[PDB]
RNA sequence: AAAUUAUAUUAUAUUAUA
């Protein structure tokens, strides 16, 4: 119908909010192994 | 991508639990494969296993101290050979045919096993034995619902059965108690019965105890017996039971009273040989059962309805119920029970709580959704130290050991034997996650634990592969735009 | 700002209450004498309820990071969460025991429906001029219930 | 803005204005505006963040007519507000007090001193947050920035944060990287060292450069401070299970960890030679454990592996017993009793080969008095009670006998065969008075300390018990499946009787004494 | 938007990256797959 | 033939000596028998042993993730009707979650604050040496040459300084030119950064390269480039209706004597009010984020109780969560007095958005404990999804007013958000 | 707490035996109850009750307190005996309240006794000597108490 | 020939024939 009384928030209802730092420091472990891979 | 499944082989099967592995494009995702090199005829060997394997089956004799809060299983001829009578209320809905028989080896299962252990040469430990009921005739298992009672009866009865003791096991007291119909005994004056589960019990006890029963000989039985033409007069207490539960209808329906009063009284005779008696649900062997006394103007008998001065034809009443200690099985039990002649019978028995809920009010059940309808409407509150003759033993919920290894087995084990995910693995999310939420949504319960693990197809907030999947698509959109 | 909101200043006062809750000193108040519903029903559960110890796994895991890892585990009160801040770390992080006849309310059903019609039946069975003190205590009382038509009337 | 209707109250609060006061604190470009808004922020009440910290340390840094007084003063002010300091702050007050040499050299020694407590807070607080996430290698570069930043200031990273550290690897191969990294951390680079190829390292020697007193303590020595972050590698070998692409085996990582340990010139403690010889005890390698149990022993008798025989050691050795109670009981649970080398020492010199599958008398015999020559010539027993080490410990010994009766009468390890086989009646009637004299020196070992709590533990008591039901055993197939010869039958019967009532007293005593602490001892073996 | 010059000024002494409260633009939002594709 | 009860590996007897630890000192919960530890310690050894294997299963299963649509791989996400619904960010979302600066800038803002600390002071050494008063003249300022020569300052940094590479040293002579004509800034490094060297065509010509990029750095960082920049930039349309407000409230206060003093210089009376918009428009040097709020905890000093409410159906169903820290770690959950696998009918989709406000929180339940009542219509059952929509909003609530910065994920799922739907 | 239907489905079109709906008068609902207000059928005083709605709400009422009633009386493990004051345990020796009259009263606070003195049960064990004076035969066993301090198997021994 | 305005949901009806 329409939806329009609903807030922003709750239509995609983006949860999942507690990985992106460890998804961020992950990124970086990567990384920091990648470079140990180029130089050996 | 990586899929490492037609590398695979199968590992040789040893037992049932080996052979009940799914096809590997099933499992492939859900437990994967990992791969090692062994030194043999060369550096590298590729061997690719699984991470998970099936929990071993164990012998009774073969489980030990170390194997508390492990996780073993049982073969399905051991299920038939040991268990022809059946399993406790909710222990079988763990167990399709395809599924391994696996059982949670508890810490209180360990002090049976050990009792058992000791039963199974109790003249040479009677002092210990002694010491560890309190002097009392057995066990009474007692907790909240959806415990290991009827897990524990049924772990008991096999650990009983595989010592090659003579066992009685009740699977479910409902079946006497709250039965279908109720027949008065024809030998006994006063007492009634249970005839449809008096001739299951006097099949199953029978098929399950021929080794020993066979050998048993008829110390206390009459052998003027009435017999038809081509039938062999009993002398043995198999061939008692085999003379008491197969006949034909209504044959049986005395033949099943005279069996259990004479089988009775010969189980309460014997001194020397020990006899495990294992009950599920001694709650409601030790008040009424469901049963009431039929109105006396059935058995006074009537000219006519009009003028007799009789009312059941116009109103119903509720009659006197009638108590356990009525029936000729539970009298046989109580006179073991109570008799101190008897230093020869264990009764490891149980209760159950699996009864309706009541919560100060209640409207009328819908008859489409209702997880009770099957269940038990007593609504009575117990006390095993003040309604039994038995030593109460408290079980609670599982601890997280114990509820750790019981999912873990339960989540890889159905995805092994292809009855979980299996190819749907990316979309549930992953061990540890699933131990956390089960663990809040069941307060580790363990029927709330299966209950919980068949209600996780239907969870809609968890996030976990979605951002997970994020940010492997974003790591590959990255890594090919280092790639160019 | 104030100290809290206004469901909150309910139940904070909720919480004075029943920590100065004497049955023998309600003796005429009334339904003000009924010492909140939520509090007093879990205390009479406490046959039930038995407060458990911390389970093995939980003091294994501390006493593992207590001593053989030398870095003590914190409550989540403790939890210096914000990156850039240092927090005055207040003075109930870890103080508050663990008691279920105290929090969490749990109670049973029937003290629960016992409780519901005894404080709405003893609503008027109040007594007012008492032989007491300020406010409360009095000889004699007049409410004087003024009507009209509009609010600020 | 103050806000007045509530919808901008709805978006007021003074973290946010942290962010708008920082990113207007940043718009400036000179120090007399900035700290006229410092001062307006700070007046207003404005939770203060660490970027403000940043922005005020590197623009004062960069002033003209700042003395640098002021601009750590500054620092104590901003983190007396609430604001925690970073990496790049703690960089800023390095950079800031490496350039100022005008201000005496006590100011110099206390902002050094609160830049070294500085750098080791933050480095303990990355420690506690990148351990959760698994970060090893991020961690790893982090740690080498703090050391690169704290061996500039003329100090190194604390050994507390050393053992945290080492307690949170998951890999060993930056378990291994980092004890090389605390080696090298104490001398400087033209130190001389030793190459390990095992692991392609350079450990250098460290006693040169330690503290030593040379009525002495034990923390006056600087051996504590290097065998605590040794004992923090050995004890994370033993707990945590290391995942790695390629995994070492546990032989060759304990080795490894050995030789580094040894490579240096350290001071060796108790509990560092006693967990390392309880991996030895509890490890798989049946032809190995001996070797390793007797070059740990022969670390712990003589203290250290300097080359150099020196009064420090005598010293530590006074101070201290590197040659404790628990080492000798987890040797003695250790070796193997059918190994042909000695299990004691001759004159400290090596343990030399026995002079006789030989199961005789004269072997246990031999090795029996081997053992409690061992026991008598370390004085294990005789040593008085203290704070560091009780009087519980020095069952452990009693433990180690009753291990070594264990292997004697099974044939295996902790991981119809009833007992080992190939033996002979003697055996076990000498076996069986081991016992009783194993349960008479205990006794009287608790008869004599019984004014202190003295208790024996499980193993001690399980190895009892499982020797006399394996003596049981070996009685009752001889008994009745010996085939009725007679060869002193009446002498395996009396030996049967006495094993039935010492087991049944000890299962007794173990329902009984105690306080009830070995209940399952009764439960299991009645 | 259209192309303008902001955030093309040389920002003093590099320091972008320490100021964590910065504006981090609008949010962008990400594939949770591939679609597959269209020829 | 029979199994030995003692621990047989170290980790098992490092465990049981832990264990015999804890019940000399008297913990509560810890057993006194030994059977009982002994237990205790092969629980804990083999739930380590399942934690290693899960991580090292979850290692295996992220490599094999069907990231496309496939066989049974369904997108479902309204991604083709729609079309990315689901954010995701690459920053740490301050303050709420923590990544540390990557080494290369931190060593290039060390390195830079060195050298101009060292141009500094090498400048005031002079200015004290030199005594005093030193005028530049026009042929001084166009041959670009200071008080000292550069021989000058490489003969003191070898003399003053031993340890010193060639390049440092090269560095630190300009620098310290760059320090002695003017105050320094950092503009010619970005400026090298976006603008190239063929680009304006000096490809032979580093000298000059080099002098264009100083003086336009020099020319960058005045006030009226800055001006400029904020006529264009709202020539350009990069204004919302707050920044129009700030600008009509900084023109409002000044007055009028003010306006004809700003006016006087040619660029001052725009740049009052374009201050604001021009650090806004300056980029992420300058311009701050907006950020969910932060607010004080609002905890009972003597419980440690937290209140927070939730409502649905505007009239129907009203909530109020009690929070609480247990430190035994025993957390649960009750709703009226019932525990909440009882009023939800062991629903688990219900129960799991009570668990979400501890999941987006990265937050674990069993450290809380909780009791919500019910202030709305009641009813004999209220296991159906809008009263779950109300328990969550409850417990957010309640978790928020406990922890502040709790509302930093909780607001970014929605879970603090009401909507306005009746029947 | 209570799952169980307390309202009656309101008047509409006439349902039919399709998914998600069931007819109004239906042998499923209310245990058949609805069967003495149904119409098979697809006098006046006869036929408007069955449709009017506060009429099926007060009958389903009825229904749904006779099964609160059946479901309180089945709980019911005890009866009420009239026993003088005398011979009363001392928990009973105080001035009780009537129903609904003051605050649920606690059994014993001082004792350490925190449960409602209207659901206390006792054992016709216990009160021997006082239900059967004139017997004097002991017509119940006393009743065995384990002992809670003797090692058994619940302790390890 | 696209954008979607589109509400959509389910049930009933007649002198079968009195
Ligand atoms: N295999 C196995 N399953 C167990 C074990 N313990 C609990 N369960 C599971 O827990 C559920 C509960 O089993 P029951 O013993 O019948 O539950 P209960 O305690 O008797 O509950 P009531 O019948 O209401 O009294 C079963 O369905 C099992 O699946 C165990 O030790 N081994
Ligand atoms: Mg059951």
């Amino acid at each position: 119908d329409k939806y329009r009384r609903v807030p922003m928030l709750l239509k995609p209802q983006q949860g999942g909010q507690q990985y992106f730092n460890h998804f961020l420091i992950r990124s970086t472990n990567d990384r920091l192994t990648q470079q140990d891979v180029d130089n050996a | 991508k990586k899929s490492l499944a037609a590398m695979y082989m199968r590992p040789p099967v040893t037992c049932y639990t080996d052979a009940c592995e799914a096809p590997v494009a099933m499992w492939d995702g859900a437990i994967p494969l990992k791969e090692t090199r062994k030194l043999k005829n060369g550096v590298p060997v590729r061997t690719v296993s699984r991470t998970y394997s099936h929990p071993p089956q164990l012998t009774p004799t073969q489980l030990s101290f170390n194997d508390i809060n492990s996780m073993y299983c049982v073969g399905n001829d051991e299920l038939i050979q040991f268990f022809p009578e059946g399993l406790g209320g909710r222990v079988f809905q763990t167990m399709p045919p395809g599924h391994p028989r696996g059982f949670l080896y508890r810490k209180e299962t360990h002090l049976l096993n050990l009792f058992v252990d000791k039963v199974q040469h109790w003249h040479t430990k009677r002092s210990v034995l002694s010491s560890l009921t309190n002097g009392r005739t057995g066990f009474i298992v007692d907790g909240p619902t959806g415990c290991g009672k009827s897990a524990l009866m049924c772990q008991v009865v096999h650990f009983a059965r595989s010592r090659n003791i003579v066992t009685l096991y009740v699977p479910d007291a409902k079946v006497w108690t709250h039965g279908e119909w109720c027949w008065p005994s024809t030998i006994l004056p006063g007492f009634f019965d249970a005839p449809d589960a008096a001739r299951s019990f006097l099949k199953y006890f029978a098929v399950a105890n021929r080794a020993t029963l066979t050998s048993w000989k008829l110390r206390c039985t009459p052998k003027d017996l009435p017999t038809e033409q081509g039938e062999r007069q009993p002398q043995n207490l198999y061939e008692l039971c085999e003379w008491g539960h197969r006949a034909v209808a209504p044959a049986s329906i005395d033949r099943q009273s005279v069996c259990v009063k004479f089988l009775m009284d010969e189980l309460s005779e014997e001194k020397k040989l020990p006899v495990v008696i294992v009950v599920d649900g001694w709650n409601l062997f030790s008040h009424e059962t469901h049963f009431r006394y039929p109105h006396p103007d059935f058995l006074r008998g009537l000219a006519s309805f009009n003028e007799s001065s009789t009312d059941i034809d116009l109103y119903p009443q509720e009659l006197p119920r009638i108590p356990a200690s009525r029936l000729s099985f539970v009298r046989g039990l109580n006179k073991m029970i109570l008799s101190g002649d008897d230093p020869n019978k264990f009764f490891i028995t149980c209760t159950t709580r699996d009864f309706k809920p009541f919560d100060g009010i209640s409207g009328f059940p819908n008859v489409e959704t209702d997880r009770f309808a099957n269940s038990l409407d007593e609504y009575a509150p117990y006390d095993p130290e003040k309604d039994s003759h038995f030593h109460p033993i408290q079980i609670g919920n599982f601890d997280e050991y114990e509820y750790r290894s019981f999912l873990r087995f339960l989540i890889n084990s159905g995805e092994l034997a292809g009855l979980g995910w299996g190819p749907l693995w990316h979309a549930s999310s992953d061990f540890e996650r699933k131990l956390y939420k089960i663990g809040f949504l069941s307060g580790r319960n363990p029927q709330g634990v299966v209950d919980h693990y068949h209600q996780e197809l239907v969870w809609r907030y968890d996030y976990q592969r979605t951002r997970q999947k994020q940010y492997l698509l974003k790591r590959r959109m990255e890594g090919m735009s280092r790639g160019a | 700002f104030n100290e809290f909101d206004a469901k909150g200043r309910e139940y904070v006062q909720y919480m004075r209450e029943f920590a100065r809750f004497d049955p023998r000193k309600s003796r005429g108040n009334g339904q003000k004498g009924f010492p909140f519903r939520d509090a007093y029903l879990t205390k009479m559960n406490e046959a039930n309820q038995k407060t458990p110890p911390p389970t093995l796994e939980t003091i294994m895991d501390r006493a593992v990071r207590e001593h053989h890892q030398h870095a003590r585990i914190l409550s989540p009160l403790e939890v210096q969460r914000d990156v850039g801040r240092l927090e005055p770390i207040p003075s109930y992080a870890g103080k508050i025991n663990a008691d279920r006849s105290v929090f969490p309310f749990q109670w049973k059903t029937e003290d629960w429906y016992e409780y519901e019609v005894a404080k709405v039946r003893n609503r008027r069975f109040v007594f007012e001029n008492t032989e007491e003190d300020g406010i409360r205590g009095s000889e004699v009382t007049y409410k004087i219930v003024l009507e009209g038509f509009w609010d600020h009337h | 803005l103050e806000p007045c209707t509530p919808r901008e109250w709805l978006q007021f609060s003074h973290r946010n204005l942290a962010y708008a006061y920082n990113g207007a604190l940043r718009a400036c470009h000179s120090l007399p505006s900035m700290l006229l808004l410092y001062k307006e922020m700070k007046q207003r009440g404005v939770k203060v963040d660490v970027d403000t910290m940043n922005v005020l340390l590197t623009r004062a840094a960069r002033h003209e007519h700042i003395q640098v007084d002021d601009v750590f003063l500054l620092f104590d002010e901003l983190v007396a507000l609430g604001a925690r300091p970073d990496l790049a702050a703690a960089e800023t007050l390095h950079t800031v007090l490496s350039h100022s040499a005008s201000m005496p050299e006590e100011w110099r020694e206390a902002r050094r001193l609160q830049l070294v407590e500085l750098y080791n807070n933050l480095a303990m607080e990355e420690v506690e947050r990148l351990a959760p996430h698994r970060a090893d290698r991020l961690l790893k570069e982090q740690m080498k920035r703090f050391r690169g930043n704290l061996q500039q200031l003329g100090s190194g990273l604390r050994p507390t944060v050393y053992c945290r550290y080492l307690h949170t690897t998951h890999t060993a191969a930056v378990l291994l990287e980092e004890v090389h990294n605390f080696l090298w951390e104490l001398v400087p680079n033209d130190h001389p060292a030793m190459e390990i190829p095992a692991l392609q390292l350079r450990v250098p020697f460290v006693a040169s450069v330690l503290r030593r007193p040379s009525s002495v303590s034990r923390a006056e020595f600087g051996d504590t401070d290097v065998c605590a972050v040794f004992l923090a590698a050995a004890e994370r070998m033993v707990d945590a299970d290391f995942d790695d692409q390629r995994p070492v085996s546990e032989r060759r990582l304990f080795l490894s960890l050995l030789t580094m340990i040894s490579y240096s010139g350290v001071l060796y403690t108790s509990d560092l030679m006693a967990q390392l010889m309880e991996m030895v005890k509890y490890s798989n390698n049946d032809e190995t454990r001996d070797s390793d149990a007797q070059r740990v022993l022969r670390y712990a008798l003589r203290g250290s592996s300097a080359a150099q025989d020196s009064a420090s050691r005598t010293l530590w050795h006074s101070v201290e017993k590197v040659a404790d109670c628990r080492v000798v009981g987890r040797y003695i649970g250790a070796r193997n009793p059918w190994n042909p080398i000695r299990v004691c020492f001759d004159e400290q010199g090596v343990f030399k080969a026995y002079p006789i599958e030989g199961r005789t008398l004269e072997a246990l015999n031999m090795r029996w008095d081997d053992v409690r020559r061992l026991i008598e010539c370390t004085g294990v027993l005789v040593t008085p009670p203290s704070e560091r080490c009780p009087q519980q410990q020095k069952m452990e010994v009693f433990t180690g006998m009753a291990v070594y009766l264990r292997t004697v009468a099974t044939g295996r390890r902790y991981e119809g065969t009833l007992f080992a086989e190939g033996y002979d009646f003697d055996v076990w009637v000498r076996l069986f008075s081991l016992v009783q004299e194993v349960r008479h020196d205990m006794e009287k070992f608790m008869a004599d300390h019984t004014l202190q709590c003295v208790e024996p533990e499980f193993e001690c008591w399980e190895a009892l018990l499982v020797t006399l039901r394996c003596a049981l055993d070996f009685c009752v197939v001889q008994m009745q499946g010996g085939g009725a010869r007679g060869t002193e039958r009446e002498v395996v019967e009396r030996l049967f009787r006495d094993v039935v009532a010492l087991r049944e007293e000890l299962i007794e005593e173990s329902r009984t004494r105690f306080g009830g602490r070995m209940r399952v001892l009764w439960l299991q073996e009645a | 938007g259209q192309k303008s010059l902001m955030g093309a000024l040389p920002a003093p002494y590099g320091d972008a990256e320490f100021f964590r409260g910065r504006y981090r633009g609008p949010p962008v939002a990400r594939p949770v797959v591939s679609l597959p594709t269209l020829h | 033939m029979q199994k030995l009860l003692s621990p047989r590996t170290a980790r098992h007897a490092r465990l049981f000596r832990l264990a015999g630890k804890l019940a000399d000192s008297g913990s509560p919960g810890v057993p006194k028998s030994d059977g009982e530890r002994l237990v205790w310690v092969n629980s804990h050894v083999r739930r380590d042993k399942d934690i290693s294997l899960s991580q090292e299963e979850e290692r295996i299963r992220e490599l094999m993730m069907p990231l496309e649509v496939g066989e049974n791989s369904f997108a479902a996400n309204g991604q083709a009707t729609h079309g990315n619904l689901f954010y995701f960010r690459e920053y740490p979302m301050y303050p709420g979650e923590y990544v540390p600066a990557e080494h290369n800038t931190l060593s290039s803002l060390r390195d830079e604050l060195r050298l101009d600390l060292t141009a500094q002071s090498l400048k005031e050494a002079w200015m004290r040496v030199s005594g005093g008063v030193y005028f530049q003249s026009v042929d001084e300022y166009y041959a670009s040459v200071d008080g000292l020569d550069a021989e000058q300052i490489g003969e003191v940094l070898a003399a003053l300084f031993p340890e010193l590479n060639c390049y440092e040293a090269q560095a630190l002579v300009q620098r310290t030119l760059e320090c002695i004509s003017r105050p320094v800034s950092a503009a010619s490094r970005q400026l090298s950064r976006t603008i190239t060297a063929e680009a304006v065509g000096l490809d032979n010509a580093p000298g000059h390269y080099t002098n264009f990029l100083e003086w336009m750095g020099r020319l960058t960082e005045t006030r009226a480039f800055k001006t400029e920049h904020a006529l264009f930039e709202f020539s350009r349309r990069k204004f919302n209706r707050d920044d129009v407000r700030v600008m009509f409230e900084n023109y409002r206060l000044m007055s009028k004597a003010t306006l004809l003093a700003d006016s006087a210089d040619s660029y001052s009376h725009f740049y009052t009010v374009l201050k604001d918009f021009a650090r806004k428009v300056a980029g992420e040097d300058s311009r701050h984020q907006i950020g969910v709020r932060i607010d004080e905890a609002e905890v009972d000093p003597e419980t440690g109780i937290a209140v927070g409410r939730g409502c649905a159906d505007g009239e129907k169903y009203h909530f109020t969560a009690l929070l609480r820290e247990n430190r035994d770690h025993n957390g649960i959950i009750t709703v009226m007095g019932k525990p909440l696998s009882l009023v939800l009918d062991n629903k688990a989709w219900l129960m799991e958005m009570v668990l979400m406000p501890f999941d987006e929180a990265n937050l674990d339940y069993r450290d809380f404990d909780a009791h919500i009542v019910s202030e709305g219509h009641a009813m004999p059952s209220i296991a159906n999804e809008i009263a779950a929509f109300a328990l969550r909003m409850a417990v957010a609530n309640a978790l928020v007013k406990l922890i502040p910065l709790t509302r930093i994920p909780l607001k970014k799922s929605g879970l603090l958000s009401v909507d306005r739907r009746r029947e | 707490v209570s799952t169980g239907e307390f309202d009656h489905p309101p008047f509409q079109f006439r349902q039919r035996h399709t998914f998600n709906t069931t007819p109004l008068h239906d042998a499923n609902r209310f245990g058949g109850r609805t069967a003495y207000l149904r119409e098979i059928g697809p006098k006046k005083q006869g036929r408007r009750f069955k449709k009017d709605p506060r009429t099926v709400q007060f009958n389903v009422d009825v229904w749904c307190a006779q099964q609160t009633l059946r479901k309180r009386w089945k709980q019911r493990d005890w009866e009420v005996i009239e026993i003088p004051f005398r011979l009363v345990p001392r928990e009973q020796q105080r001035v009780i309240p009537e129903l609904y009259t003051d605050i649920p009263q606690m059994t014993d606070p001082a004792r350490n006794d925190f449960s409602n003195i209207r659901n206390k049960v006792y054992d016709r064990e216990e009160l021997q000597g006082v239900l059967f004076p004139a017997a004097g035969a002991m017509l119940y066993p006393p009743l065995q108490r384990v002992d809670k301090q003797a090692m058994t198997l619940d302790k390890y021994l």
